[PDB]
C-alpha cells in the first residue's frame, strides 16, 4: 500500500487480454502506450490485493489495510467475465470497494446487474463502455437502468452502436447522474439530439464522425444550452 | 361497548344515543362496518359530546358521518378533555365536509390528551393540509398520524415535507397514507425524513398501481434497513418485480398489493 511509485513500464501484456479493447476505445487517436500499459499495470494490481484478500481468511479482520491500498485506485470489469471474487470483494469489504476512485464497466448479462445493483452503497464514478451494440432490446435497456443509477456520477461512452439510433434518448432518460457522453461512429435521431441538447447537467460532450449535416435546433445549430460544458 | 357490522333500523340509533347518556362509566365506544344509516348517526354527537364523561376512545368507522355531525364534534370539543383517541375517518363527507374540518381544527385547544389523529375524507381536503400543520406542530405527542383515502400530489409531499422538517417529537412510529398521485420524481423529495423517524413501526405509503424506477428501489431499502423497528410495513399498489424484492431487506412482512 505504501509503494506509490509505478516502476518499470516493460512488457506487463499478460493482464487484460483486450490490449487495444479490441477494436473499441483508445483506438488509433489518443493512444500514449505508455498510459495504457500503465492502465493495465494498475489494474492488476488492484486485482493482486483483491486476491491477497481472498486468501488471507480475514474478510473484515484486516478491513483497515485494504481501504488504505485499494484507495485511489481504479477497476476494470469485462461485463462478459465477472469472476466470483468480484461478488465477495464488494459484498465482504465495505468502505474499500467504494474506495475506488472509478470502475470502468465494458460491455449484457443479468449477473452484471446483480454485482452493481445492490443495497451496500452507492458508487462514486462508473464509467460504461457499449461496443457490439447492433440492436438495443427493451430488457436490455431495463437492465442498464438498473446499473446507471448505482452511482453518483455517470460518465458513458458508446461506440459504433447501430441499434442505439432512435433509443439513445430512452437510455439517457434513465439516469440524471449523466455528465460526461461521448458517441463515436454512431447515427442518431433528432429526437435523441435535441435530447442531448436538452441536459443542462453536462460537463464533456464529444461528437465524433456525425454526417448529417442539416441537424434543425441541434448540437450544430446552437448547443449554446450546456452551459456547464468544459470540454 | 363494541357494535361490529349490526343491522340498523336508522330508528335504534336515536333510542340508544339518549340511552348512553346514563352511562357515565363509559370509556371505549366501537361503531364498525355501519350499513347505510343518514339521520340517526347524528343523535350519536348530539348526545355525546356533552354532558361530560370519561370517554377514551371514540371509534367510528365508515359511520356514514356528515359535515354537520362533524360540525357538531367541533361546536362540543370544549368537553370530553381526556379523549385520547378521536377517529371518524374511513368516511367520505359528501358537502361541506372541509368546512367542518376546518372548524374543528382550529380548535382542540383544550384537547391536550389527543393521539392518533385520523381525519374525515373531503373533495379536496387536500387543500387545507397546511391548516393541520397549523396544530399539528403544537401536539408533541403525534405518535400516530392518518391522512387515508384521498389523492395526494407531489405538491402535497412538499408540504408534508415542510411539515417533517421538522421540531421533531422523537416519539413518532406510525403513518398512514393509503392512496396518492406521486410522480416517479419522488417520493424521493422526502427520503431522509425518516433520519427524524427512527422508530417508525409501521406505514403504508400506498397507491393504486405505480412502477418506481431502480433508483428508488435502492433508496427505499438503503433507509427503511436503518430503521429500529419497521414492524411490517407495506407498500400496496406498488410494482416491485422479484429483482426489487430481491434488493428490499427482509422486512418483518412485506406485500406489494
Amino acid at each position: 500500500a505504501a509503494v506509490y511509485q509505478h516502476g518499470c513500464l516493460l512488457g506487463l501484456s499478460i493482464a487484460k487480454r483486450p490490449l487495444w479493447r479490441q477494436e473499441s476505445l483508445q483506438s488509433v487517436k489518443n493512444t500514449t502506450e505508455q498510459e495504457i500499459l500503465k492502465a493495465i499495470n494498475i489494474n492488476s494490481f488492484v486485482e493482486c490485493g483483491i486476491h491477497l484478500y481472498q486468501e488471507s481468511t480475514s474478510k473484515s479482520a484486516l478491513s483497515q489495510e485494504f481501504e488504505a491500498f485499494f484507495q485511489g485506485k481504479s477497476l476494470y470489469i469485462n461485463s462478459g467475465n465477472i469472476p466470483d471474487y468480484l461478488f465477495d470483494f464488494f459484498e465482504h469489504l465495505p468502505n474499500c470497494a467504494s474506495a475506488l476512485d472509478f470502475i470502468k464497466l465494458d460491455f449484457i448479462p443479468s449477473r452484471a446487474v446483480s454485482l452493481f445493483f445492490n443495497w451496500k452503497q452507492e458508487f462514486r464514478t462508473l464509467e460504461v463502455t457499449l461496443r457490439d451494440f447492433s440492436k438495443l432490446n427493451k430488457q436490455d435497456i431495463r437492465y442498464l437502468g438498473k446499473i446507471f443509477s448505482s452511482a453518483t456520477s455517470l460518465r458513458l461512452q458508446i461506440k459504433r452502436c447501430a441499434g442505439v439510433a432512435g433509443s439513445l434518448s430512452l437510455v439517457l432518460s434513465t439516469c440524471k447522474n449523466i455528465y460526461s457522453l461521448m458517441v463515436e461512429a454512431s447515427p442518431l435521431t433528432i429526437e435523441d439530439e435535441r435530447h442531448i441538447t436538452s441536459v443542462t447537467n453536462l460537463k464533456t460532450l464529444s461528437i465524433h464522425d456525425l454526417q448529417n449535416q442539416r441537424l434543425p435546433g441541434g448540437l450544430t445549430d446552437s448547443l449554446g444550452n450546456l452551459k456547464n460544458l468544459t470540454k | 361497548l363494541i357494535m361490529d357490522n349490526i343491522k340498523m333500523n336508522e330508528e335504534d340509533a336515536i333510542k340508544l344515543a339518549e340511552g348512553l347518556k346514563n352511562l357515565k362509566k363509559m370509556c371505549l365506544f366501537h361503531l364498525t362496518h355501519l350499513s347505510d344509516i343518514g339521520e340517526g348517526m347524528d343523535y350519536i354527537v348530539k348526545s355525546l359530546s356533552s354532558e361530560p364523561c370519561d370517554l377514551e376512545e371514540i371509534q367510528l368507522v365508515s359511520c356514514c358521518l356528515s359535515a354537520n355531525a362533524v360540525k357538531i364534534l367541533a361546536q362540543n370539543l370544549h368537553n370530553l378533555v381526556k379523549l385520547s383517541i378521536l377517529d371518524l375517518s374511513e368516511n367520505y363527507l359528501e358537502k361541506d365536509g372541509n368546512e367542518a374540518l376546518h372548524e374543528l381544527i382550529d380548535r382542540m385547544n383544550v384537547l391536550e390528551q389527543l393521539t392518533a389523529l385520523m381525519l374525515p375524507w373531503g373533495c379536496d381536503v387536500q387543500g387545507s393540509l397546511s391548516s393541520l400543520l397549523k396544530h399539528l406542530e403544537e401536539v408533541p405527542q403525534l405518535v400516530k398520524l392518518g391522512l387515508k383515502n384521498w389523492r395526494l400530489t407531489d405538491t402535497e409531499i412538499r408540504i408534508l415535507g415542510a411539515f417533517f422538517g421538522k421540531n421533531p417529537l422523537k416519539n413518532f412510529q406510525q403513518l398512514n397514507l393509503a392512496g396518492n398521485r406521486v410522480s416517479s420524481d419522488g417520493w424521493l423529495a422526502f427520503m431522509g425524513v425518516f433520519e427524524n423517524l427512527k422508530q417508525l413501526v409501521f406505514f403504508d405509503f400506498s397507491t393504486k398501481e405505480f412502477l418506481p424506477d431502480p433508483a428508488l428501489v435502492r433508496k427505499l431499502s438503503q433507509v427503511l434497513s436503518k430503521l429500529t423497528f419497521l414492524q411490517e410495513a407495506r407498500l400496496v399498489g406498488w410494482q416491485f418485480d422479484d429483482d426489487d424484492l430481491s434488493v428490499i431487506t427482509g422486512a418483518f412482512k412485506l406485500v406489494t398489493a
